[PDB]
């Protein structure tokens, strides 16, 4: 019999050729001789085609290939939380197995148009200028696009960290990264806490193109099965552009014709498969979400390229991170000009609303103006009242290194600057001014800290503003 | 024999074998549908679109959804017709799939049902209307200085909060109520949380019961999106052909029909043509977009929104595209943020339709005068940051006091914005229309306040509105 | 055609003048029939052997000790691409080239000549001599000079140039009409019944203009004349 | 000293329209820069695709 | 048949007789000869069609039997362009071949061989004939998707590489015969849709490289109410003049 | 020489330095092989799998507990075009950059890095 083995005639590139399968199905997973996965992708009329996931030196002509009678599926289950784990569900951390008892398959269609439901849940990211300027719904998908050594990853990272209270899982799949980088990543995660709800999917440089092309799926699949229970789910992406150029090799050896800037014809329904299954499921079917946070890196600020321009158009917003201002000490980097979340602001919190319009409105009038930095006093409304209300306000949204901060916090803070009451503080003190109100707060104010926490709107003004009055009797400025 | 049986599965390609004598002809529709014997096997169900053939008694197929699970052996059987989706009242208010299979949950549509081809040839030449004729939407700026046509091709164009969508309802409810026929939306390789908001807000609005909504959204395979269109536009033609209606219909993306047809000739391994598109793909878009004419006894009018790749409009998908239109609608975020709606650009709005000969010399006259003094108030608009309000001179002034007063008019008052404003809809013939933009041109309401104009139907409101207000 | 132009050549010992209409079609000719004939595309989709092709036939048409050749081409360039392989290709065969121009063209210079681009082997000192081989380089320096202004004329404005930046502009667009001629074909397009100028005085004209003997005449006057005197001419009927 | 005010108004406002017409020649330079390269773009993804064909 | 050689060099005579077109911005400053070919270029709403059937209009007075070829038009263009000849009376001397956008590609191939070819019949006959292509380079196109799906490497712009030798062979066919072969005359008037005017593209040039002259429309002049949008610097006639009443060249 | 370097600190437990001379020309070299081997050629005729020989190459240079591997590596730069290919995938795997300039060379400032074009972690 020759229905269930078959053997190899053509091995090269990561992809081989094999006669006999008679009833493999398409899509299905095969297993070589020597313990090696591989893929089932083309049933030709004599011949099978086989892309294979692993070191393919230990394959050779003629050496047998067995059936496994199963659509390449991934395992999934709470038992993967807290581990950092390949696309196909083998651990690489060591500690033992992973022991689950479900699986989902990596292909399944997105929620269907009746299935949805309007986004109306915030995601807290922890940092000041995406819970102000950018909003973010549970259930959206945000592209983050930047270019080399911006500080996507720290945002991600700083994202996963300050879910640690919230009902969330949280997944890190990591494509085309150093292994070191990797590491240090789960370790800074473990130092904080995040690993107790959190699963990392790894696809380092040195595996073969197929895996990584396959990480995000795999991410995506682990994410599903906890947001159909009615659960709330982050995904990570780290590079969208690397699974794009993994595709690209893979679609040429393949020896398929290329398409427009020498990327594949399907480039953008690839990325449309991965981002459509990430949405806001209706009551119906219990009130799961799945959000997503694409990464695309650019070339020297590059919007216009086509990868950018694809996620773009797929996507419901985009975080445009800027060299100039990482160099220049503003290190969130974020360009509140160019940056938009079209599904968002309707899941932003009343308090944080009624706030967060003055201080864009600075934060967009303190741009212009620097060009006429040249000259110091033309106006004292023009420069003198324009130009430090927006310095304090770059001051005030300047954040540090995995330390995010309570959105009652933010809401206090962003309303003590919007109003005034930074007027006569010197801009060099402002960060110790926001550290000193801080723990002012958690000494004395835990009782408008609890009202916002529970009304989710403004505290009373008066009371307020004499609270903020009696801080600054006490703090120093030196 | 009318049995087949697959030989390759490569994707979205499939391969099948049939008796000789017994092929079925191209975009013919082939049914598998397979019961797992046992635990190696998964249920399929499958519809696949002929697209050549292959010879020796081979025919190589399209699929409509995903090809996991399939054997090569299976079963393959001949439907002797293309696709095939429902047709008249039953799917208004329905949501189909580009299979005209409902994806609401209002139940499966009965099997006595009428069901129309999706492929079919463009209309004869002996069939098509001998004039062009103007299709009366309502909306003054529409009517005023961009015309639609019985049959026309409308393209639109706006950013992102600007009105497209409330605009694209108002146009509907106004066909609806005045010229007696409904509209069709077929969405296209688009946003599908974006097609659920779309079902809401429709809904919303009272206007769902009049339209029938097919999506084929972003997720879904090439083979799909490719006819997406052409199922929308199958179910539009019925009202046209059998009850000689005026019908909309909404494509919202075209350019996505083009990208699935790319897709879908690389697979089939065609020579990618210039700019890596489809060799075929002028003879596609004429293919869909020749379908869409005014007849003997109906029309069909599209409203279409085009995507321009990298904003070149010399590139070959937005060249093909715009050979087909006929007019050309944009949206201003400035008009939006100042409070005029529908928002409508009275200067980048563009249309064959507005000549002397078609829309007439009363109605020419006082469109290419209002034009002129728009153009003329941009003008100042730089000199008065220039030099100062005060400096120009008089007769600039009076250039300024009728072009605040026109460009106020131009706004009106939807029914679909009543669940906003609080204000009641108006719909405005173009006589009428015409008729107060040539009162206001001639000086006859110069004492009355500009913002008596703001946002208002006929002229004789803005009278009632002054009387009001002082 | 060369095979009758040689046996002239060989077996009588006679100068010959040869004319060739559109030397590029032949390659194009080649191109369109490569591809039936099985062999891969080359670049821009030119067949492999345009370059034998080519020399085969062009080293043919040359003058020997017994007979001398002089031969003039056209060679159509495709597109406006002189990039292209064909024209590219053909450049290391010839002596003398004159590139015309779309954009002198469609400014109403003719015979729209490029002066920069086109060159010759026989511009040497000993070959026209001294006073030519100078009056033509500095024609070619201003004309050089008058091209790189090109920007900061377009962008700061012509006021802010400098003393002698103005003189160098001034003189240019002299030049560059005087450069243009009337010719006895172009009779049927125009009234202007042509000229025929010798090289004496060609040269002597454009070093009056050099030396800035004619710079009160208005720019117009230097389009479309022979001699320099037909400058004055043309002033004179405008008024001076 | 008002001469000398004068010659102040009188370069910022020559700066002022140099530097927009510099912008704008920019503008189109680029524009016709971004036009160009994907001529060069289709002429290569054409000579692989006939490469690969005559094979 | 629709393949035929085309009248050779001793066949021929200079164009000497005018083709009134009616139009002044025509007529005055680029004039049109008979057996003349002249090309009409422009971008997309420019009046390319407008002038053609001025044109064809015009001729009622004048013994010339008139063509109109239509490649790639709508089919509701085509329909209202016939409705104005019959109008204006041209259907009483005017054949109008016709093929969509929906047809396919070889009927776009082959429609202005057959009317050269219909053409043919009464130049040959010692009569004057008219023949308008109301576009080649949607022909281009549908040659292109011929060939690409023939698998024929492609070469500039992915056109297979006799895109000249097709317009060229149609074109040529157009000529002024002498007394020896009757006298007889044919006129063509190509039309070419640049995009954003660029006549530097390659089927525009292939196109000029062919015809007697070109008149370029403008889009510019189009808009803001130049409306024959007739732009007399890159307009030109290279065989006109000599085929021009005296009054007019005076 | 990677398996030259990788004994010292598998088996000896040291600290080695492993200096490259230029990657640019490793990446030539292997869109030279492809080319022969007749694969489809990647974006500007680079090989499909330049990223993966790339990552093959440098995830072998990394810290140990038995010792550590410091890698200094030259890369060069055609017509100052670093969105080339093979810098453009050269930068991911690096810790430290370091930009020369023949700007800063004329001047006669050696080593003519510059100080606002180089980066470290
Ligand atoms: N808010 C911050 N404060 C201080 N340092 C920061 C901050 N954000 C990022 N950094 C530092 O800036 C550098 C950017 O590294 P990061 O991994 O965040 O960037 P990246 O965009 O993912 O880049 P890469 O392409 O190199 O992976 C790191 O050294 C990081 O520690
Ligand atoms: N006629 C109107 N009357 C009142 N409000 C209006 C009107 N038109 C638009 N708006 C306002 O503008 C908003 C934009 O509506 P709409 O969804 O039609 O915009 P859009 O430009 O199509 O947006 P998107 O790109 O998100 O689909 C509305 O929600 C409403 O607040
Ligand atoms: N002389 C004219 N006077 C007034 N309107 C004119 C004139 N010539 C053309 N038009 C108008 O120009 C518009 C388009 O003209 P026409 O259809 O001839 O253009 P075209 O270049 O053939 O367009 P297309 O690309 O659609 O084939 C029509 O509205 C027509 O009425
Ligand atoms: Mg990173
Ligand atoms: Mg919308
Ligand atoms: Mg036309």
């Amino acid at each position: 019999q020759v229905s269930d083995v078959g053997t190899v005639i053509q091995v090269g590139d990561g992809i081989a050729r094999a006669h006999g399968l008679d009833n493999v199905m398409s899509g299905e997973l095969v297993e070589f001789a020597n313990g090696v996965m591989g893929m089932a992708l083309n049933l030709e009329e004599n011949n099978v085609g086989i892309v294979i996931l692993g070191p393919y030196t230990g394959i050779k002509e003629g050496d047998e290939v067995r059936r496994t009678g199963r659509i390449m599926e991934v395992p999934v289950g709470e038992a993967l939380i807290g581990r950092v784990v390949n696309p196909l569900g083998q651990p690489v951390d060591g500690l033992g197995p992973v022991e689950t008892t479900e699986t989902r398959p990596i292909e399944s269609p997105a929620p269907g148009v009746m299935d949805r439901r309007s986004v109306h849940e915030p995601l807290q990211t922890g940092i000041k200028a995406i819970d102000a300027l950018v909003p973010i719904g549970r259930g959206q998908r945000e592209l983050i696009i930047g270019d080399r050594q911006t500080g996507k990853t720290s945002v991600a990272i700083d994202t996963i960290i300050n879910q640690k209270d919230q009902n969330m899982i949280s997944i890190y799949v990591a494509i085309g990264q150093k292994e070191s980088t990797v590491r240090t990543v789960v370790e800074t995660l473990r130092k904080h806490g995040a690993l107790d709800y959190t699963i990392v999917v790894t696809a380092s440089a040195s595996q073969p193109a197929p895996l990584l092309f396959l990480a995000p799926y795999a991410g995506v699949a682990m994410g599903e099965y906890f947001m159909y229970k009615g659960k709330h789910v982050l995904v990570v992406y780290d590079d969208l552009s690397k699974q794009a150029a993994a595709y690209r090799e893979l679609s040429l050896l393949l020896r398929r014709p290329p398409g427009r800037e020498a990327y594949p014809g399907d480039i953008f329904y690839l990325h449309s498969r991965l981002l459509e299954r990430a949405a806001k499921l209706s009551d119906a079917k219990g009130g799961g979400s799945l959000t997503a946070l694409p990464f695309v890196e650019t070339q020297a600020g590059d919007i216009s390229a086509y990868i950018p321009t694809n996620v773009i158009s797929i996507t419901d917003g985009q975080i445009f991170l800027q060299s100039d201002l990482f160099f220049s000490g503003v290190r969130p980097a974020i360009n509140a000009g160019l940056s938009v979340s079209r599904v968002g602001g309707a899941a932003q919190i009343k308090a944080m609303k009624k706030v967060a319009g003055t201080l864009r409105l600075d934060l967009a009038a303190y741009r212009e103006l620097e060009a006429f930095a040249q000259f110091g006093s033309d106006l004292d409304k023009a420069t003198q009242a324009k130009l430090a209300r927006g310095a304090r306000t770059v001051e005030v949204l300047k954040q540090d290194l995995h330390q995010p901060i309570p959105v009652e916090k933010q809401v206090l803070i962003i309303y003590a600057l919007t109003r005034g009451f930074l007027d006569d503080i010197p801009v060099e003190d402002v960060r110790r001014f926001e550290k000193e109100f801080y723990l002012f707060l958690d000494q004395n104010g835990q009782h408008l800290l609890e009202h916002i926490r529970t009304t989710k709107d403004l505290p009373n003004e008066d009371d307020l503003n004499k609270a903020i009055e009696a801080f600054k009797k006490t703090f120093v400025v030196s | 024999m009318t049995r087949g049986r697959v030989i390759q599965v490569m994707g979205p390609v499939v391969d099948v074998k049939f008796e000789n004598g017994h092929l079925p002809a191209i975009y013919n529709a082939l049914k598998i549908q397979h019961k797992a014997r046992n635990e190696n096997e998964v249920d399929i169900d499958l519809t696949l679109e002929v697209a050549l053939h292959l010879g020796d008694d081979t025919v190589r197929t399209i699929a409509m959804a995903s090809t996991d699970g399939l054997i090569r052996g299976m079963e393959v059987i001949d439907t002797g017709a293309p696709i095939s989706v429902p047709v008249g009242e039953v799917t208004l208010g329905r949501v189909f799939n580009v299979l005209g299979e409902p994806i609401d949950l209002e139940g499966d549509i009965p099997a006595d049902a009428r069901r129309d081809p999706i492929h079919r040839p463009a209309p004869k030449f002996e069939e098509l209307a001998t004039e062009v004729e103007i299709l009366e939407t309502g909306i003054k700026v529409v009517d005023l200085l961009a015309p639609y046509i019985k049959g026309g091709k409308i393209g639109l164009f706006g950013g992102a909060g600007v009105g497209k969508t409330v605009l694209i309802q108002e146009l509907i409810h106004n066909i609806a109520q005045e010229h007696g026929g409904i509209s069709v939306f077929a969405g296209v390789g688009e946003r599908t949380r974006e097609g659920n908001d779309l079902y809401h807000e429709m809904k919303d609005s009272g206007v769902i019961s009049k339209t029938a909504m097919v999506f084929g959204q972003m997720n879904e395979p090439p083979g799909a999106r490719m006819r997406v269109a052409l199922t929308g536009l199958t179910m539009a033609e019925y009202f046209r052909d059998e009850q000689g209606q005026d019908v909309l219909l909404f494509i919202d993306n075209i350019f996505r029909f083009t990208q699935a047809g790319s897709e879908v000739s690389a697979l089939l391994g065609r020579m990618p043509s210039a700019v890596g598109y489809q060799p075929t793909l002028a003879t596609e878009m004429g293919q869909l977009q020749e379908r869409i004419t005014s007849t003997a006894k109906g029309s069909i009018t599209s409203i279409q929104a085009i995507y321009v790749p990298a904003d070149d409009y010399t590139d070959p998908a937005p060249a093909t595209t715009f050979s087909h239109l006929d007019a050309t609608t944009n949206l201003e975020r400035k008009l939006a943020e100042m409070g005029i709606y529908p928002a409508v650009d009275p200067l980048a709005s563009t249309s064959r339709a507005l000549a002397p000969e078609i829309v007439g010399e009363e109605h020419y006259q006082v469109a290419r005068k209002v034009q002129q003094t728009l153009q003329r108030y941009k003008e100042l608009q730089d000199i008065i940051a220039i030099l100062g309000m005060d400096e120009l001179s008089d007769e600039d002034k009076l250039v300024v006091h009728r072009a605040r007063r026109i460009q106020f008019f131009l706004s009106q008052n939807f029914h679909v914005a009543e669940q906003f404003t609080g204000q009641p809809g108006s719909y405005v013939p173009v006589k009428e229309t015409v008729r107060g933009f040539k009162e206001i041109l001639e000086g006859k309401y110069d004492h009355l306040p500009e913002d008596a104009f703001r946002l208002v139907g006929r002229i004789e409101e803005v009278v009632e509105k002054a009387k009001a207000m002082g | 055609g060369l095979t009758m132009a040689e046996y002239f050549r060989d077996e009588q010992g006679q100068d010959v003048l040869l004319f060739i209409d559109n030397i590029f079609r032949f390659t194009q000719a080649g191109s369109e029939v490569s591809a039936l004939l099985g062999r891969m595309p080359s670049a821009v989709g030119y067949q492999p052997t345009l370059a034998t092709e080519m020399g085969q036939l062009q080293e043919r048409i040359t003058s020997t000790a017994k007979g001398s050749i002089t031969s003039i081409q056209a060679i159509y360039v495709p597109a406006d691409d002189y990039t292209d392989p064909a024209p590219a290709t053909t450049f290391s065969h010839l002596d003398a080239t004159t590139n015309l121009e779309r954009k002198l063209a469609e400014m109403g210079i003719y015979p729209a000549v490029d002066p920069l681009a086109s060159t010759s082997r026989a511009l040497a000192p000993e070959i026209v001599g001294e006073e030519h081989y100078q009056v033509a380089r500095k024609v070619q320096q201003t004309l050089q000079r008058y091209k790189e202004l090109q920007d900061i004329i377009a962008i700061l404005g012509m006021d802010e140039l400098s003393d002698e930046d103005k003189l160098v502009v001034h003189r240019a667009r002299r030049i560059q009409f005087f450069l243009s001629q009337n010719f006895h074909v172009a009779e049927q397009f125009t009234g202007q019944p042509g000229s025929y100028v010798p090289v004496k005085e060609t040269v002597r004209g454009f070093k009056e203009i050099l030396e800035g003997k004619y710079d009160h005449l208005p720019e117009d006057a230097f389009r479309l004349v022979g001699r320099i005197e037909e400058v004055v001419e043309k002033a004179k009927a405008m008024g001076v | 000293l008002d001469a000398k005010a004068s010659e102040h108004a009188a370069r910022m406002t020559a700066m002022k329209n140099a530097t927009d017409n510099a912008n704008e020649l920019i503008r189109t330079l680029t524009l016709s820069y971004n036009r160009a390269r994907q001529a060069a773009i289709t002429q290569e993804i054409t000579e692989i695709v006939a490469g690969a064909n005559a094979l």
